[PDB]
Parts: structure tokens; C-alpha cells; sequence
RNA sequence: GGCCAGCAUCAGUUUUGGUGGCAGGAUAAAUCCAUAGGAAUGUAGCUUGCCUCGGUAAGUAUUAUAGCCUGUG
RNA sequence: AGAACUGGCGAUGCGGGAUGAACCGAACGUAGAGUUAAGGUGCCGGAAUACACGCUCAUCAGACACCACAAAAGGUGUUAGUUCAUCUAGACAGCCGGAACCGGCCGAAUGAACUA
RNA sequence: UUUGCUCCACACAAUAUAGAUGGAUACGAAUAAGGCGUCCUUGUGGCGUCGCUGAACCAUAGCAGGCUAGCAACGGUGCACUUGGCGGAAAGGCCUUGGGUGCUUGCUGGCGAAUUGCAAUGUCAUUUUGCGUGGGGAUAAAUCAUUUGUAUACGACUUAGA
């Protein structure tokens, strides 16, 4: 029904800066630098205290309204991205055949490399989005982890490589083998 | 009221530009629009893209050449809706299409000609804010059109030269501006201040 | 390093906006917004350019950068107050957009022999300029 | 239909030898004339009392001036209508500057909302909400908020030549 | 100097017609600044002429003109009526024609 | 006087404006004036609890360092 | 396929319904100026890209009597309603303590069935 | 094949013309943002300003613009020339050096204008061709017939011949 003013509000922590001109966002942390742009959406950032940052829609019908809280949340992964960090953990699973998963790189590529899933000659390979840099768990088995200040870039990338693992032509509540995200939190940890 | 009119395609309708320039042929005006690749349509990318796929499956069964072409380029695109809303089979028709033509870039002549733009057809005013919206460029060149990318490598190498010039431009009419600045104040100043200028 | 977003930062329809007319009977007049009604209607008085106390859509108006202090809902003289008080029809004069109403005016009441009064001048104007513009 | 005034309409059933000085019924019609607006009266006036055109006669005519026009107010509005599967009543709230101004708005919504033309409605009651948070809706609620204001973004301009050798600005 | 221009721009547009048929005894013309039925009443009386050029020379110049008046005006645009010595010949649709300042009330 | 124009003064038809004087009504309703009353989307004043000379948060207060609503005339 | 009354077509052009015997408007000597009907005024196309309030976003939107067909049935798209009820006796949620009930956190509305 | 062709110069013949009559007056980008100015530590910077339409800007006086004189400027503007730079999207146009010829309404003068008789566009654009004079320039082919068979119903195709 066209509400006159809604509106909510990033909160900036310490160690970031964030610059909003038209709808282009870029978010300096201690981590990192993230930049984002909103020129979809139709809303307006306004500095306050420096601490804080507000982001209004006017006038705004139902789903423009909707719209506003995914900018803030944006942002705000935006923030928390940039200085406690991403790190998506994702453990193999395999009921028989071990699944052999690597690290290649060609052409100055770096690839997750996925061999013998159920035993399959064919070799998978997600290559490693910038940004993310990967790490097998060391001291506990068959995990992987995926870290850097860009949820989506990151938790695409888990998604990439749990989705190469998908099983054909056999009942899936069966055969449970792949490579799914175990756990999801920050880099700095006791945050 | 001119000669001839350039009209930038860049950020208008297609159909609210074409019904314009269709009136100002059929009224006398010659048109030339530029920039056809960076026109609007209204809604979003798929919906026109499945339009045109329509519009391309029609054709003469027993021939396919005598039956209707699908031209893929913006102009042609462009061209289509504005002979579209022109009476064109008759002579005066022909007469109103050749005060016409539509370019993808900005040749030539007219890239140091002076290009307008019509309100009526422009994206910014026309749509609410916020409704998905084509470009056409974009669509032309999923259904076959080859030529996007040099249009882009010459617009932008062409871009460029509009700054340099633009530049002297803006510092020329520097020192003009600091010219009319001492004039101002005299005795000629304040007369033609009275009476408006 | 501090944040710097931007602002864009518009004029609001508000109680007390002084508010210049575009179409009507009163059309080219200076009101003032007395109270609000929706998000399109508004109601105005103006009556020290004689518009009366109206309701009337934002569309048929143009808002003004010029704000004064005035009441919701205040009646009309209340309006010729506090107008006066902070000088409105001063601040809207010394403004650039009154002064190019003004401008366009006067070269709407010139006559075919002022008008030619106005080209020898130009011309005038023009060789002294033109002369500076060759040493600098 | 049309833009609207506000009649008193008075009238009785005619006098019957038996039965002079008849009872006086008055109604308050929202017309854009006094011929529309006394068939109305004749119309309810058939969906009260027994009573036609015919057996009947009309006393009085009197148009009736909002008594401050330029005051905004918030109006109640009970209207019955009649929908295509069955007739209903309703409340809505109007914000505005008088009652004949609120009918108005108020037959565009039940046109624009649902699909409500002139002939399915029946205005029942306009009042005035004396005071706030007697107010029940939302949409005029929102109004209503100490020190209000707001901006009209994304400002258009119609053109008055079709050809423009700026590019436009949206601004404020 | 540059410009000798008594008249003011005009266009030829259509003759009269509904959608189905026309009558060539009457033109519309669109006169340049020209915009609102009210902009139009100046113009009417006034005298337009549509000059062309030929192949036979005649009273001395290869030069020829049709000649007419601003008869009334037509819709909300201030596009204007207008009827001519001789009916112009509809191959001049959106040809350039010439409304003068004469007969004056000014 | 042969055809034709152009202007002026008229007549018949018509179209588009500008201006004058009257008649209604709640003998318009409003604005405005005078007056009594009252309220909050509570103005000054006061108190209060934080927060930095810079004002803030909530109680109190009905014209006061703004104003409004309502009846009367 | 067959009756009733009337108006029509047939025997009738003209404006309108893109098109069309019967619909709408209007019935015809030859012409003129004016005004209109029915129907229309983005462009084809004469005529406002007129004013005003809403509603609508469709990877099958929709767009005008006769008329050129779609129904039951569903939707947590989105609008405005209705009847019930919780809400500053800080409700409704997400944590957390006690044993759904009450509280510690919350600072504003929320739940139910239904109408179109 | 009687002296034919072509580029540049001009003369008149004619022939047309979807319709000259002051000037198509050049960033790019955003539009819930930007333009211009200025300043700095040159940034998604500071500050100032503008917008609310080109209703602008430029040009515009002089026999359709006659004949002349002066001053003041050291400017504007046209024509042919020349210096060098740039433009391939359809560049075929933009910029610049230099001397030479003209206009000037920046300002002040002298002369002319009628009788075209109260209006009758009262004639100023541009397109193609032809006929004639010097000024430059250039001196081939194709088809038939003959021939070939990588071709072919016939035409066409592909070879060959001073
Ligand atoms: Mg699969
Ligand atoms: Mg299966
Ligand atoms: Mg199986
Ligand atoms: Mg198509
Ligand atoms: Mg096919
Ligand atoms: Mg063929
Ligand atoms: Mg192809
Ligand atoms: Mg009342
Ligand atoms: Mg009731
Ligand atoms: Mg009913
Ligand atoms: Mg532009
Ligand atoms: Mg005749
Ligand atoms: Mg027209
Ligand atoms: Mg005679
Ligand atoms: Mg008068
Ligand atoms: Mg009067
Ligand atoms: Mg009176
Ligand atoms: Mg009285
Ligand atoms: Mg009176
Ligand atoms: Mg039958
Ligand atoms: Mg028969
Ligand atoms: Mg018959
Ligand atoms: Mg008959
Ligand atoms: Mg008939
Ligand atoms: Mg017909
Ligand atoms: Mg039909
Ligand atoms: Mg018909
Ligand atoms: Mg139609
Ligand atoms: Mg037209
Ligand atoms: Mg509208
Ligand atoms: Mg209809
Ligand atoms: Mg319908
Ligand atoms: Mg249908
Ligand atoms: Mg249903
Ligand atoms: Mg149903
Ligand atoms: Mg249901
Ligand atoms: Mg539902
Ligand atoms: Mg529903
Ligand atoms: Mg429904
Ligand atoms: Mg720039
Ligand atoms: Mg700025
Ligand atoms: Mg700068
Ligand atoms: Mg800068
Ligand atoms: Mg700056
Ligand atoms: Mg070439
Ligand atoms: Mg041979």
C-alpha cells in the first residue's frame, strides 16, 4: 500500500570503511576489500554517525519494501566479510570407494580435483574461485575447507564442488556419497 | 524546424521512439538515428527474447524467401518498427522511409554532428522505476546479429575522441566565460541586462 | 579514512515548503504547504501572492528549495505571518531560478525596436570581447 | 459518476384526505445533480417506506456546503455494495478535505479495487473521525505521524517539444 | 541581411478526411511555434501560398504559387485549416508552405 | 462592361475571444474579525534521567517565547 | 427444426463495428458553410503521448456490445474487505532460565477462518 | 567508326526537384543522481554553484543590402594560396603555420532610393545532360565468328588463337 518511509541500518565496526557513490558499494576492512553494486534495487544510503550507515526505500510498495532488508543484509555480510572472515568446512562422505580430492593447477589455474567418487574413472574438477583460498582439514579426515570475505564467492564455491559430486541413475537415499558442507562461520574464530 | 535531426538511440523505447520518427517523416522532417544498438524495449531480456523467436518462425511454407525476413541488427529491428506504424506500400510511404536512416554506432558524418534525444521515447521518464527493460543490442545479438562487439571497440575508441574535443571545449568556453566576466559590469552589460540579457 | 557515502538529498514536501505553482488559475505563484493529506495531494495557501487556501495535487506544483517555520494544519493569516516574518518573497527573488523567470519575461515584453536596441548592443558587447579573447 | 454534491432531499407521502401532514422523511444524497440526486431519494426512499415517485412528493431540495473547506479531516466511510457473486457491506477510511471530496475518491477505489461501478454501491455513512487513533487503517495512519515528511524521488518533466538537446534530469 | 523571411514556416499535412475519405478542398497546416487552438487564432485569415518550380517559364520566371487562407482550427495541437485558390495537389503532403503576417490586426 | 482579385461599409449563416450590469443559495460555505470552550500529531515555561558549552530522552504544563480544533456572534 | 409480438434484411446506399446482408448511428434529389450521431483521437489515421484516483509484471499479461467461446479447481504473487480473537496485563518470533505455563531478552502490532 | 575520352576553369542552352530561404549548434555517464567552477593529501575528496527545459545559444542594421569618407582597434570574418599535425566506421572531414585579397553594423560621416503608382512568391536554392573556346591529362577492350571439354538442352561455363 505504498508505505511513506521504511528503513534500516548497517552498523560499521571499527576497523572498516565503506564508500557508497550513486549505487556502487566498496567496504575496506582489516581483512580485505569488497565492493558491490546495488544500481538494481532503488533505495538511498545515507551516512549518519560513521558508525552507522541507513538505507531507505520511499514510498515503497510490498516487494520494494522486501527488497530493502537484502540490501542491509548484503552489506552487512559485506562487513562481516571483511574483517571476521568466511570459512565454509565440507566433509566427504563415501560409503565404499574413497573419494580423492586434490588441489591441480594448469595454466595457472588452481582446481579442486575429485577422483574415484564411487568409483569413477572420469575425473572432476571445480576450479577455485579468486578470493577463496582452500585447505584440507588437517588432523581430522576427509574435510575441506574454503575461506575468504566474500560469502558468495565462497559459499558458491562450496556449493561448485558439493554439486560436482552428484550421483546418476542410482537411488540417492541410497547411495549417499559426494561432498557436503559441514559447517558454515568466520575465519577469526571465538567470533 | 532543421534539416535533418540526429536522434542518440542510447536509453529510448523502441516502439514510443519509432511512432515519433515515423511522424516526422510522414510531416517532412528528415531523421537519422544513431546509437541503435543501445535502444530500450520494455520488459525484461527473456520475454523479447522469446518475442522475436515468434516473430521468427513465420515464414512463406512452400518458400521460404517470399515470406517475412527477421532482421537481426538494432537497426533493422528498429527500422521494422518504424516502417511498421508508416503507410509504406503506398508512394508516399516510400517518399516518408527515405527521410530515414537508423545506424548501430555513430558514423562519420554525425559523430561531429549535434545528436538530440525526444522525451516522449525516453527510457528514464517513460518506465516506473524499477520494470525490467531490454537493451537492444544485447537481443539482436542473440538471434544472429555479428556485429556487436566491433560497434563496442569503435564506440569506444570513438568515445574517446569526443572527450579530447569536449575537453578543449570545456576550457575554450573557460576563457570565453572569463571574457563575458570583465564585460560584465560595463555600460553595454547593464543596458542589455534591462532588457533581458 | 572516514566513510563518505553519498547523499541524495531532495526537497520534501513538508509543512512550511514554500512551493512554487506551475498550472492553474494561480499558475507561476509562491504557496506555501500548510498541511498533508497523501502521498499525491497537499494543502496550500499562498496569500501573499493572493493564491487561495486550497487543497491541491502535488502535480500542478513544483517544490521549491525555500523552507520556512510554520504550524501544521495553520490558517491562512497565520501563513502571512510567519511568510513575511522569515522573508520568503525576499529569498525566492535573490534566487537564480526567480531571476530567469524574470529574465524571460522582460524579453517577452520587448518591443520590435528594443529588440534592435538589443542587437546593436550585442554587437557591441561582442568586439570588446572578442578583443579580449585574443590576449588571453 | 460525475464530481459530486451533497443534497438535503425531504419529502412525504402525498396527503391522504384521512391522512394530511404526512411524515417528512429526508435523506443526504451524494449526486452530481439535484435530478440525479432526487432519484436517489426516490430510489432508497422505495427501500424504506412504502412509497413511489408517484404516491409521493418532494418538500425540499437544499444543496449542502462543506462547512470547512479547507480543513483536512479523516473520514469514516460505510459503504454497501454488490460484487458479481453476492452483495456485501464495508468500511474505508478517507483522508481529505471534505466529505463530497471523499465520495469522490471513495467510488474510484470501489471502481479501482473492485471493479465496483456507481449503480452497486450505496454510500451508508461518511463521518468525519473526530479524533486520532479512532482512525483504523493503515493506509491513512501512516499520515497522521508527529512532524511528517518526505520526498518525491525520480522527478519527470513533461516536454512541451518533442526533439531536447539535454538529456533529462530526475532530480529534486 | 541573412534574412528576408516575411512569413512563418508552415506544413502541409493532410486535406481533410475521416479515416475512410478525404475532401481536397480543405488542407491541414502546421504552423512552426505553433501549439495550442488559442496559438492558432492569430493565424486564421491569414495567407498562406505554396510555392513550387516548373519547367515552362510563364509571366517571365519558371517560379510558381498557389495562394489561400487560414480558414479555422483543428484539435488540441494547433494544427490549422485551410483552403486554397486551387486544392493542393496531396503529392505536397509534408511540403513546406509559407503563412504571411497580412491581412494584420496587429 | 469581360474575368479576376484587394480593401471598406453591410446583409444572411457561423465560429472563437474580450469586457459590462443583475438574480439565486445557509440572502453560498469558507478566509477575516470578535468571543467563550477545548484538545494533541502538547508551543513556552518547569522538573527529571542519561548523554561533551550541542543539545537529547519523559513527566508536567492548555497559550505562555507557536499554533490548532469547536460553538457563538 | 418449429410458433409469438415488434423492429429489420430481402428491395438500401451512407458514417461506425479493421473485415461482414440482418448489429450501432442514420435512411439517399445537386451543392455549399456550420454542428453532430454511432464510433474514435501513440503511429498506420482525421482528432489530447489530455487531465485524475486506484489496480496490474505474466519463461502463455492484457486490451471493447452483437463477436469470433473456456469451466470446475488450486497459489504464502499482490490489492482491498468481512467475522472472530491476542496486543503498553511489552503479545508474535530467535536465543536463555524455571517447571504448554510463566518469566529474563525484546519496543510493534499479530494470529485465525473467510469475501472478491 | 571524320576528332573520339577524361579531370579543372565559364558560357549559355535546357532538364528535372517528396519540397533551401539566418545556423543539423559534436563528451561520456548517471537518473534513489549529475553539470560546471574551484581547492587539496587527486579521493566513490572538500567547497561553491546551476537545473525547475532550446522561451537557449550563436548570427541578425546597410539597393537581396548601392557609391563613398573618416576614426578607433589590432579584433572579428570570407576567398584563393602555404606550414605542419590528425582522422579508415561510410575516414573524403577536423586542426594548425605563414605571407596575399576582400567585408566589417565596434564608432562618426556624405551621396542614392520615389513613378514597381494600396497587395498579386514578384523570382537569390540544386539535379542531371547537351552544344560550343584556350588551361591540364590519358591512348583500352569486350562481344560475334573460330576454338576447347574440367561445361552444357538452348543460352550460359571453361580453354585457345596476330
Ligand atoms: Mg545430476
Ligand atoms: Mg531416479
Ligand atoms: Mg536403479
Ligand atoms: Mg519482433
Ligand atoms: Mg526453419
Ligand atoms: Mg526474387
Ligand atoms: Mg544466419
Ligand atoms: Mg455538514
Ligand atoms: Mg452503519
Ligand atoms: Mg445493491
Ligand atoms: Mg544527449
Ligand atoms: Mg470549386
Ligand atoms: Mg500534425
Ligand atoms: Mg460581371
Ligand atoms: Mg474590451
Ligand atoms: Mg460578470
Ligand atoms: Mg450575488
Ligand atoms: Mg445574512
Ligand atoms: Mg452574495
Ligand atoms: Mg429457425
Ligand atoms: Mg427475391
Ligand atoms: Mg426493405
Ligand atoms: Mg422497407
Ligand atoms: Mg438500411
Ligand atoms: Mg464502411
Ligand atoms: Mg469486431
Ligand atoms: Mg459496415
Ligand atoms: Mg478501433
Ligand atoms: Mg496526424
Ligand atoms: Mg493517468
Ligand atoms: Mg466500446
Ligand atoms: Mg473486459
Ligand atoms: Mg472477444
Ligand atoms: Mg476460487
Ligand atoms: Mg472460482
Ligand atoms: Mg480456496
Ligand atoms: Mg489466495
Ligand atoms: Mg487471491
Ligand atoms: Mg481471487
Ligand atoms: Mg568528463
Ligand atoms: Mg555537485
Ligand atoms: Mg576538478
Ligand atoms: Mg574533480
Ligand atoms: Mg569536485
Ligand atoms: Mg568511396
Ligand atoms: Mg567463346
Amino acid at each position: 500500500m505504498k508505505y511513506i518511509q521504511t528503513e534500516q541500518q548497517i552498523e560499521v565496526p571499527e576497523g572498516v570503511t565503506v564508500s557508497i557513490k550513486s549505487r556502487i558499494v566498496k567496504v575496506v576492512g582489516p581483512r580485505g576489500t569488497l565492493t558491490k553494486n546495488l544500481k538494481h534495487i532503488d533505495v538511498t544510503f545515507t551516512k549518519v554517525n560513521n558508525q552507522l550507515i541507513k538505507v531507505a526505500v520511499h514510498n515503497g510498495g510490498r516487494k520494494h519494501v522486501a527488497a530493502l532488508r537484502t540490501v542491509k543484509s548484503l552489506v552487512d555480510n559485506m562487513i562481516t566479510g571483511v574483517t571476521k572472515g568466511y570459512k565454509y568446512k565440507m566433509r566427504y562422505v563415501y560409503a565404499h570407494f574413497p573419494i580423492n580430492v586434490n588441489i591441480v593447477e594448469k595454466d595457472g589455474a588452481k582446481f579442486i580435483e575429485v577422483r574415484n567418487f564411487l568409483g569413477d574413472k572420469k575425473i572432476r574438477n571445480v576450479p577455485v574461485r579468486d578470493g577463496v583460498t582452500i585447505e584440507f582439514s588437517t588432523n581430522v579426515k576427509d574435510e575441506i575447507v574454503l575461506s575468504g570475505n566474500s560469502v558468495e564467492d565462497v559459499s558458491q564455491n562450496a556449493a561448485d564442488l558439493q554439486q560436482i559430486c552428484r550421483v546418476r541413475n542410482k537411488d540417492i537415499r541410497k547411495f549417499l556419497d559426494g561432498i557436503y558442507v559441514s559447517h558454515k562461520g568466520f575465519i577469526t574464530e571465538d567470533l | 524546424v532543421e534539416p535533418v535531426v540526429v536522434i542518440d538511440g542510447k536509453g529510448h523505447l523502441v516502439g514510443r521512439l519509432a511512432s515519433v520518427v515515423a511522424k516526422q517523416l510522414l510531416n517532412g522532417q528528415k531523421i537519422v538515428v544513431v546509437r541503435a544498438e543501445e535502444l530500450n524495449i520494455s520488459g525484461e531480456f527473456f520475454r523479447n527474447k522469446l518475442k522475436y523467436h515468434d516473430f521468427l518462425r513465420k515464414a512463406t511454407a512452400f518458400n521460404k524467401t517470399r515470406g517475412p525476413f527477421h532482421f537481426r541488427a538494432p537497426s533493422r529491428i528498429f527500422y521494422k518498427a518504424l516502417r511498421g506504424m508508416v503507410s509504406h506500400k503506398t508512394a508516399r510511404g516510400k517518399a516518408a522511409l527515405e527521410r530515414l536512416k537508423v545506424f548501430e554506432g555513430i558514423p562519420p558524418p554525425y559523430d561531429k554532428k549535434k545528436r538530440v534525444v525526444v522525451p516522449q521515447a525516453l527510457r528514464v521518464l517513460r518506465l516506473k522505476p524499477g520494470r525490467k527493460y531490454t537493451t537492444l543490442g544485447k537481443l539482436s545479438t542473440s538471434v544472429g546479429w555479428k556485429y556487436e562487439d566491433v560497434v563496442a571497440k569503435l564506440e569506444a575508441k570513438r568515445k574517446v575522441s569526443s572527450a579530447e574535443y569536449y575537453a578543449k571545449k570545456r576550457a575554450f568556453t573557460k576563457k570565453v566565460a572569463s571574457a563575458n566576466a570583465t564585460a560584465a559590469e560595463s555600460d553595454v552589460a547593464k543596458q542589455l541586462a534591462a532588457l533581458g540579457y | 579514512t572516514d566513510s563518505i557515502v553519498k547523499a541524495s538529498n531532495w526537497r520534501l514536501v513538508e509543512v512550511g515548503r514554500v512551493v512554487l505553482i506551475k498550472k492553474g488559475q494561480s499558475a507561476g505563484k509562491l504557496a506555501a504547504i500548510v498541511e498533508i493529506i497523501d502521498q499525491k495531494k497537499v494543502l496550500i495557501d499562498g496569500p501573499k501572492a493572493g493564491v487561495p487556501r486550497q487543497a491541491i495535487n502535488l502535480g500542478q506544483v513544483v517544490l521549491t528549495p525555500l523552507t520556512f517555520a510554520l504550524p501544521r494544519g495553520a490558517r491562512t493569516a497565520t501563513v502571512s505571518k510567519k511568510w513575511a516574518a522569515a522573508a520568503v518573497c525576499e529569498k525566492w527573488a535573490a534566487s537564480s531560478w526567480a531571476k530567469k523567470i524574470a529574465q524571460r519575461e522582460r524579453r517577452a515584453a520587448l518591443t520590435d525596436f528594443e529588440r534592435f536596441q538589443v542587437m546593436v548592443l550585442r554587437k557591441q558587447k561582442r568586439y570588446t570581447v572578442k578583443k579580449a579573447l585574443a590576449k588571453a | 459518476m460525475a464530481h459530486f454534491k451533497e443534497y438535503q432531499v425531504i419529502g412525504r407521502r402525498l396527503p391522504t384526505e384521512s391522512v394530511p401532514e404526512p411524515k417528512l422523511f429526508r435523506m443526504r444524497i451524494f449526486a452530481s445533480n439535484e435530478v440525479i440526486a432526487k432519484s436517489r431519494y426516490w430510489y432508497f426512499l422505495q427501500k424504506l417506506h412504502k412509497v413511489k415517485k408517484a404516491s409521493g412528493e418532494i418538500v425540499s431540495i437544499n444543496q449542502i456546503n462543506e462547512a470547512h473547506p479547507t480543513k483536512v479531516k479523516n473520514f469514516g466511510v460505510w459503504v454497501r455494495y454488490d460484487s458479481r457473486s453476492g452483495t456485501h457491506n464495508m468500511y474505508k477510511e478517507i483522508r481529505d478535505v471534505s466529505r463530497v471530496a471523499a465520495v469522490e475518491t471513495l467510488y474510484q477505489d470501489m471502481a479501482a479495487r473492485h471493479r465496483a461501478r456507481f449503480r452497486s454501491i450505496h454510500i451508508l455513512k461518511v463521518a468525519e473521525i473526530e479524533k486520532t487513533a479512532d482512525v483504523k487503517r493503515q493506509y491513512v495512519k501512516q499520515f497522521l505521524t508527529k512532524d511528517l515528511k518526505f520526498p518525491l524521488p525520480h522527478r519527470v518533466q513533461k516536454s512541451t517539444k518533442t526533439f531536447s538537446y539535454k538529456r533529462p534530469s530526475t532530480f529534486y | 541581411a541573412e534574412s528576408h523571411r516575411l512569413y512563418v514556416k508552415g506544413k502541409h499535412l493532410s486535406y481533410q478526411r475521416s479515416k475512410r475519405v478525404n475532401n481536397p478542398n480543405v488542407s491541414l497546416i502546421k504552423i512552426e511555434g505553433v501549439a495550442t487552438p488559442q496559438d492558432a487564432q492569430f493565424y486564421l485569415g491569414k495567407r498562406i501560398a505554396y510555392v513550387y518550380r516548373a519547367s515552362k517559364e510563364v509571366r517571365g520566371s519558371k517560379i510558381r504559387v498557389m495562394w489561400g487562407k487560414v480558414t479555422r482550427t483543428h484539435g488540441n495541437s494547433g494544427v490549422v485549416r485551410a483552403t486554397f485558390r486551387n486544392n493542393l495537389p496531396a503529392k505536397t503532403f509534408g511540403a513546406s508552405v509559407r503563412i504571411f503576417l497580412y491581412p494584420s490586426n496587429i
